[PDB]
RNA sequence: AGGACCGAACCGACUAAUGUCGAAAAAUUAGCGGAUGACUUGUGGCUGGGGGUGAAAGGCCAAUCAAACCGGGAGAUAGCU
RNA sequence: ACACAGGUGGUCAGGUAGAGAAUACCAAGGCGCUUGAGAGAACUCGGGUGAAGGAACUAGGCAAAAUGGUGCCGUAACUUC
RNA sequence: AAUUCCUUGUCGGGUAAGUUCCGACCUGCACGAAUGGCGUAAUGAUGGCCAGGCUGUCUCCACCCGAGACUCAGUGAAAU
RNA sequence: CGAUGUCGGCUCAUCACAUCCUGGGGCUGAAGUAGGUCCCAAGGGUAUGGCUGUUCGCCAUUUAAAGUGGUACGCGAGCUGGGUUUAGAACGUCGUGAGACAGUUCGGUCCCUAUCUGCCGUGGGCGCUGGAGAACUGAGGGGGGCUGCUCCUAGUACGAGAGGACCGGAGUGGACGCAUCACUGGUGUUCGGGUUGUCAUGCCAAUGGCACUGCCCGGUAGCUAAAUGCGGAAGAGAUAAGUGCUGAAAGCAUCUAAGCACGAAACUUGCCCCGAGAUGAGUUCUCCCUGACCCUUUAAGGGUCCUGAAGGAACGUUGAAGACGACGACGUUGAUAGGCCGGGUGUGUAAGCGCAGCGAUGCGUUGAGCUAACCGGUACUAAUGAACCGUGAGGCUUAACCU
């Protein structure tokens, strides 16, 4: 099934009546308006292509303005779209609320992670570092061997090296979903998830049933 | 990686920098107008505009907190005085930066910091 | 942020009395043995007190039978009943950490009669 | 948080007064123990007229932890020292006849009911 | 740590192609004084969106 | 152009023995 | 009183790190030993190469020592490259 | 070999605290060490702090941490006293 | 044993665990009496072992302050 | 031999299967639990310490197991230097002696700024053909794949008893990985406070400089673990060993020759991520350009004037994005940054004055004063009008429908 583009606000803890308390992360799922319906006669496949959120009328360009002015939507910050499970139908300009996730359980929650840059081994792999003393010579935080030796002669692929960390996307899936609130367009999901705040995030329902 | 910190370092160390702030505040309130390089301009804003707003009323505890800061009589006398009623109704934003190309000696972007005066 | 501030809020409770470190708490907190729900009695020193809202917290510290004991409360969580101030200390300090190492005849602080 | 080559007080009167931690039990490269967890130890001092002597290896059960514990609700209890309870190392069956201190409910296993009724408190 | 073939002219001048300076080519002509300048900076003789600010 | 006037005296880090 | 004790100048160099196309053809930083003595130091002398000097390591004798340096025998000789 | 973090004998040598020519901050006096400006990655170098544990590290408590002054009380085995 | 191949000799002490260390035996390959033997207080930047305190040595690293590394302007090497 | 550093340890691994564990089976001198042996199986996992330089080995205590090998007995332009293997010295032994001893002890310099291949990241150029802005399909590639214990079934089957299942379900752990900062904490030389020595602001009071942030006590935001959530699947397809149904050759029998069934953490998919430079360069949606002159070696030709749109770039303010590029937001039709207002947080009752005391100091004003990165607002300052790049309806052949 579908899901949805919210914005994550910060995290919270929710109360419960018999004294634990929930660590929940709140999204903001405002309304999601239907730009375009995808069909398997014209895209050989079957989607619905949504948008969230206002723009600027000077900042979005002719071609995102005819766009969204075909389908009579209000523009919108970005476009993201999802595969239908062929029992289900959407039209054009349709408005989809966080009241669909009244009757879920676990939720998977998609969001870029925070970057941590140019990040080296030990904090990107785990490495272990070598020893602080005894010796050591400018080698305390160093990756170590690469390689074995002639007989291979190169390094393999998919090694273990320092580089670019974060600034992904990724999926935590299986969230318990805490609370709807379709009023006030608030999702509360048990746990964290990826990214920081006021990035943009996609909930959609569990699929590890 | 520096997530939501401020606060340029500007290759120099903690006591360093604050002695620098402290004369570099107090040569642009006494000549309201000096010609330095662009980062150094704009961390200048954070520290010599909290002392104009210090200056809007006059109190010996004020004075003796402006004084605390710039080391310099002649510079609290300057404040309190001048600096404070000219920009009694002025909700902040008390100086301007104006950028006049790079230094000569190494390129260093250089600008134009003065306050919102001298219109004689 | 305003959708998280007033998500807080109306989890708050009001009836939260006013007590500063160094002043002795006994807290009345909730316990659950299966079915059975009883009142257990907490008292001691609040050496440091967290003020974060929702997530304000004290941490309590008490002279058992052979060594002291710690315990962080959560102000707002519903475990906590009721808050009850019999002294106030007389100290001029955020955090009362310093009390860990002392024992005995210097443990003990002054009061503030305020 | 008790480790290898940890001290540990006694809370039980079987006549040890410190111990060594020497193996975490329960798992492969276990790392430390936690509130309840079983534990191989050696006693490093102990009562002449007591039951057990010096450099003995038996197992025992913390019960206390500097670390402390963590409530459902965010709460912790810490502790100014962590003891344990003596064992049989076929039977958990602590030896002691009592234990002094404060004991957390966290070893309210369906199994710990000999520790927790000896317990003073909790 | 040393080479072991002297790398060609060629390969000198492949390294070499993003080494290239680019012209400014923006270009400002003042309001008032018509002065050609640095975007979002003074002129020469000391003007900026028309009006003088350096009186100097 | 020159000869260095002063050779470097080295050791042996390896004996390779 | 003391080849006495602690410890600066001064003399020496036990450990570690840095530095090894170095700031430096043995140094720097933090510790370290002696520090009224068989001590240390300025200036000037004497000992010359199968010789000197050596609280003795084959140590030192002008950044070179199991026989210094310079010139000569000398284009030594090389069944070797 | 350098406008080189090295070496180079003697004399004068103030104030506050201090046993002191140690050490900290200063006077007279002299200097900011002849590339700068930004950014605030890995990693290297020199440092600061650290939950619980406390040598489990390692060839080895290497390195770090710790102890550190004055006055009073007290001070073992052994001994050439 | 600064001496011992077989050898981690045998027993005891110390450790949960001791090819090291300490004590005792002698089957001393191959100790031995001024190329001195056995003891010896004090002394040692001397070798080995153990204990208390102490700690980022370590489980397991995290953050922070400075100098480089990175970008811009000037100058401008080296081994190969 | 005009030089390939040769034992261990650390870091980092990768492959084989002659499999240590987990998975599927045959036989058993397999009652059950627990075993023995053989076959299939390499997806994942596969200890910590004491002694020794040791690999090994012995010993202590864990685990489901602590697998065997290859890779210059993997890995020193990645680290150490304990052993061995220079120069000092000593012991035993051999030699008249210089000296020697896979005999033993004490001590004893480990250089390199990365051109190429390789690998981990991140960009520019051009191409994909009229240009431009978006959203996707997915060839293909990678990541992950571990498991203990407790309870129910059940004290059931089995067994004389003692002992004690298979299959299936639930809960709770260890190790590993991803994400995050709400909680518990670390850090927090940009916040507040205490305090020692000294210098200075004329002096008292009050403050600042220096002494490792002078030494300390707390601590915001960020980053972060020890903290907190989540993951390993289920299912499907074709199979290995193995078990079969029917069934002749060979009147019977026979799992096989025809045909039809099941059958493992292996294989393909399912889960997550990259991905059209996939030159085989893909699909969809939207936006923009439809003015004239001439020349010739009349060609997908060249030249001139006028127009240059969509959009892009550049510049500025910048960011939970970042080495630099890149990426995101904003540029007044404006909350992008700074300041300012209010709040929060932290530290903790400012200075001044008054009162009590001979004084240090105490009390009142006062939970005051000051508060970094946080929250909500506010055009007060700075984000300038413009210039620059990018055009003018987009080739040939053929096929199908209008004409």
């Amino acid at each position: 099934m579908i899901g949805l583009v919210g914005k994550k606000v910060g995290m919270t803890r929710i109360f419960t009546e018999d004294g634990v308390s929930i660590p929940v992360t709140v999204i903001e799922v405002e309304a999601n308006r239907v730009t375009q319906v995808k069909d398997l006669a014209n895209d050989g496949y079957r989607a619905i292509q949504v948008t969230t959120g206002a723009k600027k009328a000077n900042r979005v360009t002719k071609p995102e303005a005819g766009h969204f002015a075909k389908a009579g939507v209000e523009a919108g910050r970005g476009l993201w779209e999802f595969r239908l499970a062929e029992g289900e139908e959407f039209t054009v300009g349709q408005s989809i609320s966080v009241e669909l996730f009244a009757d879920v359980k676990k939720v998977d929650v998609t969001g870029t992670s925070k970057g941590k840059g140019f990040a080296g081994t030990v904090k990107r792999w785990n490495f272990r570092t070598q020893d602080a003393t005894h010796g050591n010579s400018l080698s305390h935080r160093v990756p170590g061997s690469i390689g074995q030796n002639q007989t291979p002669g190169k390094v393999f692929k998919g090694k273990k090296m320092a580089g670019q960390m974060g600034n992904e996307r990724v999926t935590v899936q299986s969230l318990d979903v805490v609370r709807v609130d379709a009023e006030r367009n608030l999702l509360l999901v048990k746990g964290a998830v990826p990214g920081a705040t006021g990035s943009d995030l996609i909930v959609k329902p569990a699929v590890k049933a | 990686m520096r997530h939501r910190k401020s606060g340029r370092q500007l290759n120099r160390n903690s006591s360093h920098r604050q002695a620098m702030f402290r004369n570099m505040a107090g040569s642009l309130v006494r000549h309201e107008i000096i010609k330095t390089t662009l980062p150094k301009a704009k961390e200048l804003r954070r520290v010599v505009e909290p002392l104009i707003t210090l200056a809007k009323t006059d109190s010996v505890a004020n004075r003796r907190l402006a004084f605390a800061r710039t080391r310099d009589n002649e510079i609290v006398a300057k404040l309190f005085n001048e600096l404070g009623p000219r920009f009694a109704s002025r909700a902040g934003g008390y100086t301007r930066i104006l950028k006049c190309g790079f230094r000569a000696g190494d390129n260093a972007p250089m600008a134009y910091i003065e306050l919102v005066d001298r219109s004689e | 942020s305003n959708i998280i501030k007033q998500l807080e809020q109306e989890q708050m409770k009001q009836d939260v009395p006013s007590f500063r470190p160094g002043d002795t708490v006994e807290v009345k907190v909730w316990v659950v043995e299966g079915s059975k729900k009883r009142l257990q009695a907490f008292e001691g020193v609040v050496i440091a007190i967290r003020n974060r809202g929702l997530h304000s917290a004290f941490t309590v510290r008490k002279i058992s039978n052979g060594e002291g004991v710690e315990r962080v409360f959560q102000t707002h969580s519903p475990v906590v009943d009721s808050i009850s101030v019999k002294r106030r200390g007389a100290v001029r300090k955020a955090k009362l950490y310093y009390l860990r190492e002392r024992t005995g005849k210097a443990a003990r602080i002054k009061e503030r009669l305020n | 948080m008790i480790q290898e080559q940890t001290m540990l007080n006694v809370a039980d009167n079987s006549g040890a007064r410190r111990v060594m931690c020497i193996k975490v039990l329960g798992g492969s490269h276990r790392r430390y123990a936690g509130v309840g967890d079983i534990i191989k130890i050696t006693i490093k001092e102990a009562i002449p007229r007591g039951k057990v002597k010096k450099g003995d290896v038996l197992k025992a059960v913390v019960v206390r932890t500097k670390k402390g514990v963590r409530r459902p609700d965010g709460s912790v209890i810490r502790f100014d020292g962590n003891a344990c309870v003596l064992l049989n190392n076929n039977s958990e069956q602590p030896i002691g006849t009592r234990i002094f201190g404060p004991v957390t409910r966290e070893l309210r296993s369906e199994k710990f009911m000999k520790i927790i009724s000896l317990a003073p408190e909790v | 740590a040393v080479q072991q073939n002297k790398p060609t002219r060629s390969k000198r001048g492949m390294r070499r192609s993003h080494d290239a300076l680019t012209a400014v080519t923006s270009l400002s002509v003042d309001k008032t004084s018509g002065e050609k300048h640095l975007r979002h900076h003074i002129t020469a003789d000391g003007y900026y969106r028309g009006r003088k600010v350096i009186a100097k | 152009n020159n000869r260095p006037v002063y050779i470097p005296r080295p050791r042996p880090p390896h004996p390779r023995l």
